[PDB]
């Protein structure tokens, strides 16, 4: 080829047509041009439009009459392409400086400004029956567009929004709740829904943009503001206590409970409004209140088994976390146990596991605790769980019944299984003839309890845990390390462990095509206890030829005891 | 199954009562090259029952096949010839 090829050029406006309904475009562009613009005098600054308080309420009206009412998301694309959230709503808000909060006008164009970003920034489920080819085409741009407005609130060098944000509540915040009206009561809410909506915004399956979050939310104070709302959760708060819940939770989303940036927050936040807040939603949810959803149940767990790992990385007081470890929440997720199962909601499950495991692991430091009455508090739960069977038979049958499940509730009930036999094992331990009657009697009782952890369905499920070697953690490969480490020193003589899948993992996991590096801790433990297991299952073979055939594992307990 | 029907014939069970012990490769002190000729003498039997099989879906296959009613009077039939 010498000359260029004439196909190079590319396709080009009002000539041609777009997605959104044409006059709807026109509309609203006449509405984002009408609130105002930057001033063309260098250090002029933005240029309020003349009717921008009526036609904001005109854009709030596009929103709620068309887009909603008639199942359409038009007007939301319209917006999306105009990038107000970013371009114009910021520099409007902007102009209501602390100094003139007490512009009736400014104020209430910061208002409306608020009742038009909280749509525009609310989380999108593709999975409705309400939704259709027009919202499924619009979607995946407005995801982007989304994540394009927190970019600009988060990072707005003029003024800060979500400080402004604040302020527009704070005087409907500062009323007593009886003396609010239901307008003053939605002010707090549309708030507090705009800082959850930032706070939930993450790109659809960046570590800076969860990062700027934090650093935008201590330095703007609002942090501060959480931790008041939620440390008077009792009187002048109500209702608002899932809200605010859901705010920390998308918060603490990925974020590490020990040594982490919001450190300021955390330690404020178990100090004054950790019982009010947690004990508020427990009791929501007990009453079946109209304002909690089913997905504030799980968000629940996850926060109070986030805040008690964060509790031991500090460890200050273990009695600023008292409402968590009370006998009502181990009645309630006991409920949530069976219920989650029955109905076959897993991720419900997984953060009620998880929140379990974390109260287990409070009880047995509070057991070490230098406090007097925490040793106390701590023993008297352990006598309850030591004996209770009805928690016994459902935490072994989750365990036992796994297929199909996924990772994140394979760590969650493998977490359990492990904690529970662990710290039921230092129960299992702590005039001479009256005194050994009641302390040796509970090495019986383990026994009987450990032995639900020893069917086909428990170890095969440990088995499938180990499976992903190459990913797990230092923590994580401990927990299989000592459930195999458990079964051998059960006098077992691991029978169970002896299947040609179980054997195979094993053997490639030191010596094969993963080698797990040696230079890790965990390896030489493990290089330790597969030769333990492997010495026993050459034995087993000379012992019994029967091993041989019965390699299938597809045996029982009874046959097993014939075996070992 | 006629794909789980290779346990039912009774061809591939038989030799593994009886080409198991006349092998005799087994050596008390290593535990990974006597476990590696064991997974090489069983990859063998695998290959023979059905070839163009991955080694890991096999042994899958072969532990479905032992829950069957059928096969597990069969299986019951192998530990009675240790009891005197």
């Amino acid at each position: 080829h010498h000359h260029s090829a004439g196909l190079e050029v590319l396709f080009q406006d009002g000539e041609v047509n777009d997605v959104v309904h044409p006059q709807v475009r026109a509309h609203i562009n006449s509405l984002v041009s009408a609130l105002g613009g930057i001033s063309i005098d260098d250090d002029g600054g933005y240029k309020l439009g003349d009717d921008a308080l009526e036609v904001l309420r005109d854009l709030k009206k596009w929103i709620r009459f068309y887009d909603e009412k008639t199942n359409r998301m038009d007007v939301a694309r319209c917006l999306a392409e105009a990038n107000i959230v970013s371009t114009d709503l910021l520099h409007i808000l902007a102009l209501w400086t602390p100094n003139e909060n007490s512009n009736k006008y400014k104020a209430r164009i910061a208002l409306a400004c608020f009742e038009l970003m909280v749509p525009l920034t609310w989380p999108i489920e593709k999975d409705r029956e309400t939704m259709t080819i027009n919202h499924h085409r619009h979607i995946p741009v407005l995801q982007l567009a989304q994540l394009g407005y927190k970019r600009a609130i988060i990072n707005y060098d003029a003024a800060p929004i979500l400080s402004t944000a604040v302020r527009v509540a704070l005087p409907a915040m500062a009323m007593p709740i009886g003396e609010r009206t239901a307008r003053d009561q939605g002010i707090i809410k549309l708030i507090l829904y705009f800082l959850r909506n930032i706070a939930m915004i993450t790109p659809p399956p960046s570590q800076i943009s969860r990062s700027a979050l934090i650093d935008a939310f201590s330095y703007q104070d609002i942090f501060l503001t959480l931790l008041t709302i939620a440390s008077n959760m009792g009187e002048d708060f109500r209702t608002e206590d899932v809200i605010v819940m859901e705010i920390i939770f998308h918060l603490v989303k990925r974020v590490d409970p020990k040594g982490q940036q919001l450190g300021s927050f955390v330690s404020d936040f178990l100090d004054s409004g950790f019982n009010p807040l947690f004990s508020h939603i427990r009791k929501s949810l007990e009453r079946e209140a109209p304002h909690v959803l089913h997905y504030h149940q799980s968000q629940f767990f996850y926060l109070v088994a986030w805040f008690l790992e964060a509790e031991r990385a500090r460890r200050s007081s273990f009695n600023l976390i008292a409402s968590v470890l009370t006998q009502e929440m181990f009645i309630a997720l006991n409920r949530a146990l069976d219920r989650a199962y029955g109905d076959k909601d897993w991720r419900l499950l997984t953060s009620a596991m998880r929140c379990f495991t974390q109260i287990l692991l409070t009880v047995q430091e509070m057991f070490d605790s230098g406090n007097d009455e925490d040793q106390e508090i701590a023993d008297n739960i352990l006598s309850r769980l030591f004996y209770e069977e009805s928690t016994h038979d459902a935490v072994a049958n989750i365990v036992r019944t796994y297929k199909d499940q996924g990772f994140e509730y394979l760590d969650a009930c493998t977490e359990l299984a492990h904690t529970f036999l662990r710290i039921l094992e230092a129960y299992s331990k702590q005039d001479e003839k009256m005194a050994e009657k009641t302390s040796q009697e509970r090495k019986f009782d383990f026994k009987r309890f450990a032995a639900r952890f020893t069917p086909q369905g428990v170890v095969d499920t440990f088995v499938t845990f180990t499976k992903y070697y190459r990913d797990l953690d230092d923590s994580q490969l401990k927990r299989a390390h000592r459930y195999f480490y458990r079964v051998a020193f059960k006098q077992e003589m691991s029978v169970m462990l002896f299947r040609l899948d179980i054997i195979h993992l094993f053997y490639n996991m030191i010596k094969g095509p993963e080698p797990l590096d040696k230079n890790s801790p965990m390896y030489k433990e493990w290089e330790e206890l597969v030769r333990q297991i492997l010495k026993r299952c050459i034995r087993k073979l000379e012992e019994r030829p029967a091993l041989f055939t019965e390699i299938l594992f597809s045996k029982i307990n009874s046959t097993a005891y014939y075996l070992e | 199954k006629l794909d789980d029907q290779r346990l039912l014939s009774e061809k591939g069970i038989p030799k593994l009562r009886k080409m198991a012990p006349r092998l005799k490769f087994k050596g008390k002190g290593h535990e990974f090259s006597d476990t590696a000729r064991l997974l090489s003498f069983y990859q063998e039997w695998l290959d023979d029952l059905f070839p163009k099989a991955t080694f890991l879906d096999a042994l899958a296959m072969v532990e479905k096949a032992g829950h069957k009613t059928t096969v597990r009077n069969a299986r019951l039939k192998w530990i009675d010839e240790l009891r005197p």
